[PDB]
């Protein structure tokens, strides 16, 4: 009944959404950090025994 | 004797901008009606905003 | 497909292409022809020095 | 004394282990140090066919070097889990990312 | 690479003045031309691909030590970027530039008694494109005018109508014709957008494509490597 209207016009520059494009890109940096951290811990600590 | 030719204002074909220029579209004789190139803040190193 | 794309791009100077068999590009062509040339003198010399 | 390719080689009295560790570290960092022209070639392969990189100064093209890492990584270790309980919290952050009317 | 990049008659003639005959010839034995061979093109077909080796393939081939072999080597260098294997030319001719061999009497080489029809047949003029045909005719005209054989050059053009249409418009002795010439003779050059790193069927087409693809890298990274060798040396 009270359905608001979403404009979302100023978000797009032509057919490109800058905020969405930039937000997707920072996951590539996160992927690099995950592999870097995992390998460094494996080399520093080796097999773990409890 | 009388001087007929001694030089004058010389026309140069090219204007070589001796400085780094950010990417731009056509302006001058040809004007580009399309939107200017979108500056995207990609390839971040430290992960901000994620 | 990330590890394969990186290795193929280094090998073939081109990324793997969809709807197109991946054979190795110019590196594969040069390697195949020099193998033929090594076997016999009758085999031609096709690959240039450049 | 100078090397054939212009490098400077220092002969000194040093330890066996200190020499082994230091020179191995040098060789590991060196394989990631490449010329600017080779770096541009690698960049050009990633970008679309019509895009090209802007040229640097003339000094940087003749003698420039850059350190690069070719490891792209993977998101699977974060992804591979039982996301049932963490999905609700992630969805709330997802909804807040886009500005709300 | 440098010769194929020149796109004007002025630039081509200037380059031939600065280039010794050593660059035209090669020291690799190669293979005998005019041979029906089967080559591997795995991009397209599983079966081997037939082709015929020629002097304009871009790969060094064996050539005789007569005057014709030297002229054919020069023309191949202009149109394909690589010359032939002529054994023991001698230091006297290697130091001379290509243009002096073509347009001077001090080289000690008798270039008269040359048949342009025989040379054109050996160079497979039917297989070369407009730019390669134009470059070949430039060499012929320089040779003809130096030896006073302008009539034989005209006779050759009359017998070959397709070559007469695209004949160069310069006269070897007149400088005004060289400067005002508007021919385009660039086999290779930096292209707008790019070209795919894919192979071609023919030996000539694939070798020509390899020159175009490598021109961009050669353009950027040649000045320093050449200078390192050029420094502390005397030119031939």
């Amino acid at each position: 009944f009270a359905l608001a209207q979403i404009n979302a016009d100023d978000e797009f520059i032509g057919a490109i959404d800058k905020e969405s494009a930039e937000y997707l890109d920072e996951y590539a940096t996160l992927a690099r950090d995950i592999s870097n951290s995992l390998t460094l811990v494996k080399a520093a600590f080796g097999p773990l025994e409890r | 004797g009388e001087i007929i030719y001694d030089g004058g204002l010389s026309s140069k074909l090219a204007d070589v901008v001796d400085k780094t220029t950010e990417p731009h579209n056509a302006d001058g004789a040809v004007k580009d009606g399309r939107i200017a190139p979108v500056k995207l803040d990609l390839e971040k190193q430290k992960l901000d905003k994620l | 497909d990330v590890p394969f794309v990186q290795a193929y791009s280094k090998f073939a100077d081109d990324n793997p292409r969809h709807l197109r068999v991946k054979t190795g590009g110019k590196m594969a062509n040069a390697l195949t022809n020099v193998i033929r040339s090594y076997y016999s003198i009758n085999a031609p010399a096709i690959v240039p020095q450049v | 004394y100078p090397d054939a390719d212009g490098n400077d080689v220092s002969i000194i009295f040093s330890g066996a282990m200190s020499h082994a560790i230091f020179t191995y570290a040098q060789s590991q960092w060196n394989k990631n140090i490449i010329k600017l022209d080779d770096y541009i070639r690698e960049i050009t392969l990633t970008v679309p066919k019509q895009y090209r990189p802007r040229r640097f100064k003339e000094i940087e093209h003749t003698h420039g070097y850059v350190y690069r890492e070719l490891n792209q990584g993977s998101l699977l270790p974060l992804v591979d889990a039982n996301l049932k309980e963490s999905s609700s919290y992630y969805f709330k952050k997802l909804m807040s990312s886009i500005s709300n009317v | 690479m440098d010769v194929l990049s020149k796109g004007s008659l002025k630039e081509l003639l200037a380059h031939l003045e600065k280039t010794p005959l050593e660059e035209a010839i090669s020291y690799r034995i190669g293979t005998v031309p005019y041979q029906n061979v089967l080559i591997s093109r795995n991009e397209y077909y599983n079966q081997l691909y037939p082709d015929t080796t020629s002097l304009i393939d871009g790969v060094s081939r064996e050539g005789q030590r007569n005057v014709n072999g030297l002229i054919m080597s020069i023309i191949s260098y202009v149109v394909s970027g690589s010359g032939h294997y002529i054994p023991n030319i001698g230091f006297m001719l290697l130091r001379r530039s290509i243009l002096d061999i073509l347009t001077k009497h001090d080289t000690g080489l008798v270039t008269n008694n040359l048949n342009y029809g025989i040379i054109a047949r050996n160079l497979t003029v039917s297989k070369m494109n407009c730019e390669q045909r134009k470059r070949m005719l430039i060499c012929f005209k320089l040779l003809a005018y130096k030896d006073g054989n302008q009539n034989d050059y005209e006779i050759y053009l009359n017998q070959n109508i397709p070559l007469k249409q695209i004949a160069p418009n310069f006269i070897p002795g007149d400088m005004r014709t060289v400067i005002h010439n508007q021919d385009q003779l660039a086999i290779v050059g930096i292209p707008a957008y790019r070209l795919t790193q894919s192979t071609e069927l023919s030996i000539r087409d694939d070798n020509a494509k390899s020159y175009k693809l490598g021109y961009v890298d050669w353009y950027n990274s040649n000045s320093f490597l050449r200078e390192r060798s050029e420094f502390n040396l005397i030119r031939l």
